[PDB]
């Protein structure tokens, strides 16, 4: 089972930067398992940002530079946990984030299309404002 | 203006799990295996990233099974007293309900129940039994042979190559084998016995650390040797020896590893704490004798990072004839003991260590080992491997004249 | 001899078809009477199937050819897809993940066009 | 999610149940994530807690998928929940006085 | 990228409706690489149905639907009080895809 | 695996050869080394039987194929007679009870044009 | 049975061909276990030489075909001879002394046209 859990909500002043940090409970490790991370504009449609399939993190090409992903195996006392690197904070980054993950184990699967995935459980989102 | 077009002989896997046969090179091995094969036989593959993980192997149960072939035909007691737990004269507990009065008198007598849901009695219903069998007893010799465990008919094992395999992850060194390296049959409890070592360095693992429960395997680098001899006046004594400031440069490495990786706290060493007294003693098998060695001076390695014999370790070890089966879930009797001297040199090849994570003010962690899965005893040997089934049938759209 | 049939996985197909061309050109007790007949039993095993996987070539009308041009055309649903990606861009694991339902329904129109 | 209740010093049974037929690897922890008992195959260890040689487990019913836990000496410091993990059935069952 | 189109946009259901919604896609998705997704207010988007015609297993029995070249149809068979929910249509054929647009189903 | 030649028998012929498609698609002491042997020696055996008709097949073009098309004409004597008679009123039985002598002389030509 | 391979050798070629076609329409103790084995280990032996050789000539093209027709025209260096001379004046053993380097380039050239 997933229980994927993610960080507290917060609120932002413009040209800045966060870090939000997803944890992953019942997760093996990040080989047999990719992070993928989603936004949502309140009242809109869905919006992908970015992967770390194979530990080869990556943000898409419409949303280079600003907002890359690390992301921490599991150690000792810690469940893997995927950080997001947010720069350069505007004024319509203001959204809802999510965090998925996706199981990588068989190629046949169909879950995993050479890193363009469906994604297999979900978060529940932080919400990022502008004051 | 193009159609279809077939292809033999296309590189494509499955992950299929079938029966995969042996050996190398009176009993057994005659009957169940095969003779040995010209190695080297491997193929080297390019730009694959085969996804390994060793937890969720398929080799592992028909191995184990393979070996419960074994040592019920070569090794065999002379009485064996297995469970017998069955739902007498009747099968009385019926689909499901309640009341249905067996047991209390003699075994006849009546004990109406009330559930009508059900969960069991004495779920649903078993009154157990034990079946006791008294089987022959020669005075058998016995070897683990090494067991190069080849696959059948248009199926490959795959194999990782790089030294820090973490079971998991992906491996972009795949090659591939027809058949495996030298695999020998050892039980040992709490300890590792005749395994293979790492190439680079030590390596810790588990099924899920943070959960203090799946038996952390340690496989080691530096090939650490043990001698249990018996000798005299006693019967049924005996002992083992291991280098000292061996074992100080191998707890100290495997400590560094540990706090260079999953801590960050404080180490602390000790014993079994308990149970069941096959996991409490260091047991392994060799010449026909079972030896159950005591095993608390080897673990004392309180470390901050920076008058027990120190040079010549001595494990006082006693030999046990009526022994707890890992085979099955009961005892085993064998022949009366041995007159003359076993020499019974092997290597100490690695650790079955569990934790007990907590607590707060500690700080430290106390990291007593385990053991007793032999099972796990063998995810250690079938390190590298996984079944993959061929298909060799292709299609693709060409011109094609 | 059938280990070498997966040595260019990982590389593109063409190069994967000059391989195959490549790899096949290129290729007194009771201790006797029992290590002596499962040399031949596997030996059996693999000739028959060999010989299984070629008569199941042969309904096709592809037996013995490694490369046979059948009679079947498209459905332009199948993989619309220029012929030098086809080729040069994706190997056996994209397509063989892509095209599975799509190749039942190929083996059944192969029998149907076979027999007629 | 049941509660059981003991007055003090008597046996007490606590049940995880699994529908395998094998005698699987399983565990019992407490509410703080000490371990009581474990399963190693077809052995048997005890937990490094406060309950080393009062618990116990009955083992011929590991082969029906019973997994049964014994409690003996039962007084108020044992009252907290214990926990099943087998495959993933992470129960709740509590004990009191 | 490769433009997704859900249709129709909103619509409004009795309980008991078998609801029909296409997914237009702008090239034509052979190899059928979309999936759907289901949305309540609030709670997290799970995924209902991977590759066209495969159902999850936390998914129940009630969902299904089929492929059009460049449409691609969901299917409520029996919709229950607790399936009210805003869906979504992600194409996952290229690098990397978009979702469609929602489907929010009144009474 | 040769057992099932025979099920569509009594039936006419295009019924059989659909029923042929379908078939086709369809499929440590001395005691051991005496009781293991005669099952690899019918093993080789039938393999032996099969391949042997399959060269016979293969002299006339035909390996592998079950249905194969050769090239040789007619003589308008060897049973002319309707197509839809051929297929559906008569079964084998009738026509190899028919064309014995003929069947040796359709051996004979189709040698002849398999060499040229 | 492949003992009659070379009972026309000496005469021409034609003639080997029409030999080659009729004489391919022409065909408890531990000594049990013992002299049992070998006459099964020399069958599968024979079996498999044939089968190589057999897929030797599919990846030509030419399996289930004894003589039949590939697709590699001449060099017109490879024994510039009229037809006439070529099956009634010259047995095998002239002409397989003759182009064995051309031989070995045919091979090569099959190949290639083989795969395309
Ligand atoms: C069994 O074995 C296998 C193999 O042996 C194990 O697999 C290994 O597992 C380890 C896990 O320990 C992996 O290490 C992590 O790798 C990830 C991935 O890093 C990649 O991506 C980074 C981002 O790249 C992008 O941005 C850069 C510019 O910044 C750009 O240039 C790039 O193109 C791209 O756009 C890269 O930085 C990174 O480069 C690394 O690799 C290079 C070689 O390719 C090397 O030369 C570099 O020097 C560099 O090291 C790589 O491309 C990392 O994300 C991760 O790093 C985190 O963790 C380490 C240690 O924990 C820490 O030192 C780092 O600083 C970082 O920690 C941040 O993230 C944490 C997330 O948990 C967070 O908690 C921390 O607080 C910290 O956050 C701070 O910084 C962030 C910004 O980074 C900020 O937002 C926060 O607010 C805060 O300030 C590790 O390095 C191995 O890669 C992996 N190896 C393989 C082959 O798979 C397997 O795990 C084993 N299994 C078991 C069970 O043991
Ligand atoms: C890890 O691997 C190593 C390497 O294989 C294992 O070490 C081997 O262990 C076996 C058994 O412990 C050992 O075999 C014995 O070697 C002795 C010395 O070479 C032999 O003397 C002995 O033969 C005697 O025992 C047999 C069984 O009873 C008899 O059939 C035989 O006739 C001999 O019996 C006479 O001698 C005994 C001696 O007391 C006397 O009591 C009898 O009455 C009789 O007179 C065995 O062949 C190997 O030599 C070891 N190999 C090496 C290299 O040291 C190790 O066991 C493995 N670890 C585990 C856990 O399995
Ligand atoms: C490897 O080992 C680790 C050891 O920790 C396992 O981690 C445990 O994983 C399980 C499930 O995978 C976790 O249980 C779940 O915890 C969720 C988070 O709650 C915790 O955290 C909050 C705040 O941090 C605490 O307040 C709270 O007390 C918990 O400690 C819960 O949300 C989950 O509850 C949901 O599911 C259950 C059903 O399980 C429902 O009954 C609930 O109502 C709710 O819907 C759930 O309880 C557990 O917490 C993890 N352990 C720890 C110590 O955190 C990994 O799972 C394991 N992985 C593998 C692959 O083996
Ligand atoms: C290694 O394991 C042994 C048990 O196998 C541990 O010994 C046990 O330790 C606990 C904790 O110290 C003891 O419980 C209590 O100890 C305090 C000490 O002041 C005492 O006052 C209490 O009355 C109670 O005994 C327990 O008695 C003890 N048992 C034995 C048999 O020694 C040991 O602590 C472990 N090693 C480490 C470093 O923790
Ligand atoms: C199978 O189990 C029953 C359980 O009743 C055995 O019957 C007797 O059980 C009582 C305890 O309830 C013992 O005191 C008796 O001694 C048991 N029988 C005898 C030997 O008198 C029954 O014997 C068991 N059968 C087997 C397999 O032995
Ligand atoms: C990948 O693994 C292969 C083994 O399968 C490595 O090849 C070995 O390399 C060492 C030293 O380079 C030689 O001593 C061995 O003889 C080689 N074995 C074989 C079978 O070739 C290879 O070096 C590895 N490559 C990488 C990049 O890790
Ligand atoms: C193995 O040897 C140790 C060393 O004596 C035994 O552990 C205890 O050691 C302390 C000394 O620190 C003694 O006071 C105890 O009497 C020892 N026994 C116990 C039960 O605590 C250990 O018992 C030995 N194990 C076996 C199986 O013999
Ligand atoms: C551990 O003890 C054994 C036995 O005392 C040591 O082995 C002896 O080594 C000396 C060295 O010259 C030999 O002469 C003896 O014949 C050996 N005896 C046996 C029984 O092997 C061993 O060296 C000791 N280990 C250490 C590190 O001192
Ligand atoms: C073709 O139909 C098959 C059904 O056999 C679909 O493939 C599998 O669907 C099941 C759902 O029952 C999944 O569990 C499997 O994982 C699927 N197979 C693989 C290899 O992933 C497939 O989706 C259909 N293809 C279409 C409609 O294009
Ligand atoms: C793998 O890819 C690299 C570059 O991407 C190439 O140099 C190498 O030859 C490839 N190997 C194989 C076996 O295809
Ligand atoms: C164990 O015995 C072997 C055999 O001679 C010896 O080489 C080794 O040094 C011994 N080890 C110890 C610690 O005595
Ligand atoms: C191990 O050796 C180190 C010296 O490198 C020493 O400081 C330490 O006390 C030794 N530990 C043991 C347990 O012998
Ligand atoms: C590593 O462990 C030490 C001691 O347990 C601790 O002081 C230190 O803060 C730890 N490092 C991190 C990054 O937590
Ligand atoms: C460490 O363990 C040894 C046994 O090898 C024992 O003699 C010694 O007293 C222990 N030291 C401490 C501090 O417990
Ligand atoms: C380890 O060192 C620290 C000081 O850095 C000390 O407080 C602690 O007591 C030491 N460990 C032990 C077991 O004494
Ligand atoms: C083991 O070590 C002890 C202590 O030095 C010694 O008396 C005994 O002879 C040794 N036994 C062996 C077999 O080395
Ligand atoms: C133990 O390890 C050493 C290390 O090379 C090796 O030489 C020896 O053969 C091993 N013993 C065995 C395999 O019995
Ligand atoms: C895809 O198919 C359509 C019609 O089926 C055709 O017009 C188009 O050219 C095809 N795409 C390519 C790249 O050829
Ligand atoms: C029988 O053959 C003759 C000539 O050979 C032809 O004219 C006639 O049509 C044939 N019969 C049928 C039914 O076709
Ligand atoms: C080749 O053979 C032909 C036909 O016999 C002949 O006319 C010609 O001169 C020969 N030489 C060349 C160069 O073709």
């Amino acid at each position: 089972q997933i229980h994927l859990v993610q960080s507290g909500t917060e609120v932002k002043k413009p040209g800045s930067s966060v870090t939000v940090s997803c944890k992953a409970y019942g997760v093996n490790t990040f080989g047999l398992y990719a992070v993928n991370w989603v936004r949502q504009a309140p009242g809109q449609s869905l919006e992908y940002i970015g992967q770390i399939w194979r530990w080869k993190s990556s943000a898409s090409h419409h949303f280079r530079g600003r907002v890359l992903i690390s992301a921490v195996d599991l150690t000792g006392s810690s469940p893997p946990i995927s950080s997001l690197e947010i720069k350069n904070l505007t004024s319509d980054d203001t959204a809802v984030y999510f965090c998925t993950t996706t199981s990588t184990y068989d190629k046949w699967s169909g879950l995993h299309h050479d890193g363009v995935m469906a994604f297999s459980s979900w978060g529940q989102g932080t919400l990022i404002s502008v004051s | 203006k193009k159609w279809v077009t077939v292809y033999y002989g296309v590189p494509v896997w499955k992950e299929a799990t079938t029966t995969l046969f042996c050996a190398s090179d009176n009993v057994w091995a005659t009957h169940a295996c095969v003779p040995t094969d010209p190695n080297p036989q491997e193929i080297v593959l390019g730009n694959v990233t085969e996804n390994f993980n060793m937890w969720k192997n398929n080799m592992v149960e028909q191995m184990h099974e393979d070996i419960i072939s074994l040592w019920d035909q070569s090794l065999k007691p002379c009485v064996k007293l297995t469970p017998l737990c069955v739902t007498e004269k009747m099968e009385t507990g019926e689909m499901k309900n309640c009341s249905f009065n067996v047991t209390t008198s003699i075994r006849d007598k009546i004990k109406k129940e009330y559930a009508l849901f059900y969960k069991l009695d004495v779920y649903r219903l078993i009154n157990c039994n034990t079946s006791v069998i008294t089987q022959a007893c020669p005075k058998v010799s016995f070897e683990p042979i090494p067991i190069h465990y080849c696959a059948p008919a248009g199926f490959a094992i795959l194999k990782c190559n790089s030294k820090t395999f973490n079971g998991s992850g992906p491996c972009t060194n795949v090659s591939t084998v027809q058949c495996t390296h030298g695999i020998r049959p050892v039980v040992s409890t709490q300890l590792l016995l005749n395994g293979s070592l790492a190439e680079e360095e030590i390596v810790i693992r588990s099924e899920n650390i943070t959960d203090n429960a799946k038996t952390i395997i340690v496989q080691l680098n530096e090939a650490v040797e043990i001698n249990c001899t018996r000798p005299n006046g006693n019967i049924r004594q005996a002992h083992c020896n291991i280098s000292k400031a061996r074992w100080n440069e191998t707890l100290g490495q495997i400590v560094a590893k540990l706090e260079e990786q999953f801590p960050n706290k404080t180490i602390i060493f000790n014993h079994s704490s308990g149970g069941d007294p096959e996991i409490v003693t260091h047991s392994f098998n060799c010449g026909g004798e079972f030896f159950y060695c005591n095993t608390t001076p080897l673990f004392n390695s309180t470390w901050n990072n920076t008058t027990g014999g120190e040079q010549n370790i001595t494990l006082q070890c006693r030999i046990k004839q009526i022994i707890n089966m890992w085979q099955g879930v009961g005892k085993a009797m064998y022949a009366p003991p041995i007159r003359g001297q076993i020499r019974c040199s092997s290597n100490i090849t690695g650790l079955l260590l569990t934790r007990d994570g907590g607590r707060d003010q500690n700080g430290t962690e106390t990291f007593r080992p385990g053991g007793g899965n032999m099972r796990d005893n063998w995810r250690s040997e079938l390190y590298k491997y996984k079944v993959v089934k061929i298909e060799p049938l292709g299609i693709a759209p060409t011109a094609c004249k | 001899f059938i280990l070498g049939f997966l040595g260019a996985a990982g590389s593109t197909m063409g190069a994967a078809s000059m391989a195959l061309t490549v790899q096949a050109r290129l290729l007194h007790m009771l201790q006797l009477t029992v290590w002596g007949i499962k040399q031949l039993q596997a030996r059996v095993l693999a000739v028959e199937r060999y010989l299984r996987d070629q008569q199941l070539l042969g309904i096709w009308g592809c037996s013995g050819k490694i490369i046979c041009c059948t009679n079947v055309p498209w459905n332009d649903s199948w993989s619309n897809k220029t012929i030098n990606e086809i080729w040069d861009n994706m190997t056996w694991m994209q397509w063989e993940k892509e095209i599975d339902n799509y190749t039942q329904h190929i083996y059944t129109l192969l029998e149907v066009s076979q027999i007629q | 999610k049941k509660v059981v209740l003991g007055k003090k010093g008597d046996t007490v049974e606590l049940t995880c149940t699994a529908s395998q037929k094998k005698s699987i690897q399983f565990h019992w922890k407490n509410s703080n994530q000490i371990k009581i008992l474990g399963n190693q195959g077809s052995f048997l260890t005890k937990g490094p807690s406060k309950l080393n040689d009062r618990a116990d487990s009955r083992r011929s019913l590991w082969d029906q998928g019973n997994f049964p836990l014994i409690i003996k000496n039962l007084k108020i410091e044992d009252s907290d929940t214990y926990i099943c993990e087998v495959e993933d059935q992470k129960e709740e069952v509590q004990l009191l006085v | 990228d490769i433009q997704m189109t859900q249709s129709p946009s909103t619509l409004s259901a009795s309980i008991g409706d078998t609801v029909r919604i296409s997914c237009r896609a702008s090239q034509s998705i052979t190899g059928n690489w979309v999936a759907w997704y289901q949305q309540r207010p609030g709670k997290a988007p799970r995924l209902l149905i991977y590759r066209g015609a495969a159902l999850l297993g936390g998914v129940p029995s009630r969902f299904s639907g089929s492929a059009a070249g460049t449409d691609f149809t969901l299917t409520i068979g029996n919709l229950q009080a607790e399936d009210f929910g805003t869906f979504y249509c992600q194409q996952y054929d290229t690098y990397p895809g978009t979702f469609g647009q929602g489907t929010k189903v009144e009474v």
